[PDB]
């Protein structure tokens, strides 16, 4: 699966086979070329290489975010903390959930019916923060900003490694 | 004089210059010498060829005690280089803080602010009639915001660029936007 | 805690610009702006003599380390030296372009900062009356400023909350007391070391800031200080008292150690802008301005 080529940051370390998704300083957020419209599309983020002191934002994310946005800037970008599950979004303080562990096999799903959302930060299925709810129609970006530079992998296999437990989610081998 | 507990008291300004006074071809950037000794000639002769004085046509200005050639390099433009979108979160901070704003770009991807991190270079008032503008250079990959000039601006002249919003300029060739 | 009224050193015609006691410990005097800086006593309130030879007002008197010289901070925007043992027209010195407020001494005894409200601390000689330097110091006018235990520095109390501990030798900014807040800094004094900060800003609560570290570390409550520029001191005399003038008819003093309402004194008709403490003994000056006219002599 092609990831982007002119609708991401240029300056991040987005791999030559184009797999793997490794980020930089400064909270510029490469967003790939699929942004996920209705129906169920679910991929999965494997972290696998990642030092600590790294708060890495994952979530969802729309178009009107910007490239050098950080993962909760605004209202259309959410937000998820190692240290201590903080989320931002709107602007809102909220030391709300529960981080990550390292080689958790990470990827998030937002629920687009062709409106009823099921945003909970998906890590192997285990909950870590019923995040939001209650999302506009339209086209949401994968979302993917970090502090340092940690190697992670980005899965649009159909054979996932830990999906949310009976997501019928569409198989990505559709998506490109 | 100890009974009229007059106003005129507090000032909302950081830096405070306003004294009783306020006393307001050689050269590489004036040469075809290359890029790098202009660059290298700019920060060691920007700290010694103008000064920060208070200035008439907008609060604290730039007023220079040296004849500056045509089409020279005058001063270099650096601060907090800040990403596009810590813009608008330092413009919403320093509105609700009072100290001005500062922010010229070198493109559409990072924004020079100048309000922690700065030079002389914040005070740089705007003539619609100026004697200096500006281009970008590139060294050893990194852009640098150059005030290049314009003509022979004597001694005396406050320094004044072209940033492209009713102005202080005094000009007649004045635009009152700066959007 | 038992401060006790004793006498009345009447016999000002105007608001009392100042009351501080001599570093002798022995001449409670006064001036006013009526061009009778009235030499007065301590412990009962009886006349010596009363300076006058000016043009206009006198804004303030500041004490020698003899208890003799006075340079007067005279209305008339001079610098006029006068004496108490004398009483000469030893110097008068002019210069200043707005009216000078407040002069200080060092415990050298050899400078005149001159705190004036030209937003230029310019400093004069003793002997000659030479304008030293100008310091840039504010887009303010100066209210009150102070030497350490040597006159090394000089505290300011500007008027956008700016405190800025300048140099005396050299001359230049070594530290700007930072505040969010830019309140109308009233009366700033080194503490008798030399190394402690009383910020008098005006928000009905003084402030003792350390100068090593920089930090606050007790308040006050419950005083009326808002408008002027009401002069606060310290007393190691009996406790760890804090004198201060009052607003609403009192003579403000309170304890470090208590933050809070402990002892008041009261007696006067109008506000008390000038304080001071007796260095040994517990003698307190009080009084305060035109309806009073009156200084009152406490005594524990
Ligand atoms: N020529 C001019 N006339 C009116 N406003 C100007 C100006 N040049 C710059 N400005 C605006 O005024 C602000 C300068 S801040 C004023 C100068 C300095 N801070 C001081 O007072 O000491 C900037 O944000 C700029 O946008
Ligand atoms: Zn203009």
């Amino acid at each position: 699966v092609l990831l982007a080529l002119h609708d991401r940051a240029p300056q991040l370390k987005i791999s030559d086979d184009r797999l793997t998704v490794v980020g930089e300083k400064g909270y510029s957020m490469v967003r790939a070329s699929h942004g996920v419209r209705k129906g169920a599309w679910y991929f999965e983020i494997t972290v696998d290489e990642m030092p600590p002191d790294t708060a890495a934002r994952l979530g969802w994310s729309q178009p009107l975010g910007n490239l050098q946005a950080p993962l909760g800037y605004d209202k259309f970008s959410y937000s998820w903390r190692s240290k201590k599950g903080t989320k931002f979004h709107q602007s809102i303080g909220k030391h709300y959930s529960s981080g990550y562990g390292q080689g958790d096999v990470l990827g998030f799903y937002i629920n687009l019916p062709e409106p009823h959302s099921e945003i909970i930060f998906y890590k192997n299925g285990v909950n870590q923060g019923v995040a939001y709810k209650d999302i506009f129609e339209g086209v949401y970006f994968p979302a993917i900003s970090l502090y340092k530079s940690c190697t992670v992998s980005i899965n649009f296999g159909p054979c996932f490694k830990y999906p949310p437990k009976d997501l019928t989610y569409r198989p990505m081998s559709d998506m490109g | 004089a100890r009974a009229e507990v007059h106003l005129r008291k507090s000032a909302f300004d950081m830096f405070n210059f306003l004294a009783s006074k306020h006393r307001q071809a050689r050269r590489a950037t004036s040469m075809d010498l290359p890029m790098p000794m202009r660059f290298r000639h700019l920060k060691k002769t920007s700290k010694e060829a103008v000064g920060v004085y208070r200035s008439p046509i907008h609060g604290r200005g730039l007023f220079c005690k040296r004849n500056i050639d045509a089409g020279e390099m005058v001063i270099e433009y650096a601060g907090n280089v800040i990403r596009s979108i810590q813009t608008d979160k330092r413009e919403k901070y320093y509105d609700s803080k009072g100290i001005g704003c500062y922010m010229f770009r070198i493109d559409d991807s990072e924004v020079v602010d100048a309000t922690m991190h700065g030079n002389a270079a914040r005070f740089i008032n705007h003539s619609c009639e100026p004697n200096c503008y500006s281009r970008v250079i590139n060294i050893d990959g990194q852009k640098h915001i150059v005030i290049f000039a314009m003509r022979k601006i004597y001694r005396g002249e406050e320094l004044t660029y072209d940033y492209k919003l009713p102005c202080n300029c005094g000009a007649k060739k004045c635009r009152k936007f700066l959007n | 805690p038992n401060y006790a009224l004793k006498f009345t050193l009447a016999g000002h015609t105007k608001a009392v610009s100042s009351v501080k006691f001599s570093p002798n410990g022995e001449w409670l005097a006064s001036s006013s702006a009526d061009k009778l800086i009235k030499i007065w006593g301590a412990y009962d309130g009886k006349f010596e003599k009363t300076i006058s030879g000016h043009k206009l007002g006198i804004s303030d008197v500041a004490w020698s380390s003899d208890s003799n010289l006075l340079v007067s901070a005279s209305d008339d925007k001079t610098l006029k030296i006068w004496d108490v043992s004398s009483g000469k027209c030893l110097k008068t010195l002019k210069g200043h372009s707005n009216y000078v407020f407040c002069c200080n001494f060092n415990p050298q005894s050899n400078l005149i900062v001159s705190g004036s409200f030209d937003e230029s601390v310019r400093i004069w000689d003793v002997k000659t009356g030479k304008c030293l330097k100008t310091l840039p110091a504010h887009s303010d006018p100066v209210s009150a400023v102070h030497f350490n235990r040597d006159g090394s520095l000089i505290v300011s109390s500007s008027y956008d909350g700016l405190c800025r501990i300048w140099d005396t030798a050299s001359g230049q900014c070594l530290k700007t007391l930072i505040d969010d807040d830019n309140p109308p800094v009233s009366f700033v004094k080194f503490s008798p070391n030399g190394k402690y900060i009383l910020a008098a800003t005006l928000d009905n609560t003084l402030k003792l800031w350390d100068y090593s570290k920089g930090k606050c570390l007790k308040t006050y409550t419950g005083h009326k200080n808002e408008k002027y520029c009401i002069f606060a001191n310290f007393s190691v005399t009996g406790g760890k008292w804090i004198v201060s003038g009052s607003e609403d008819n009192l003579v403000y003093i309170w304890n470090l150690q208590t933050k809070e309402i402990v002892q008041k004194l009261q007696g006067h008709t109008d506000v008390v802008i000038s304080t001071a403490c007796h260095p040994t003994e517990n003698i307190i000056a009080s009084a305060a301005l035109e309806n009073d006219k009156t200084i009152k002599l406490w005594k524990s």
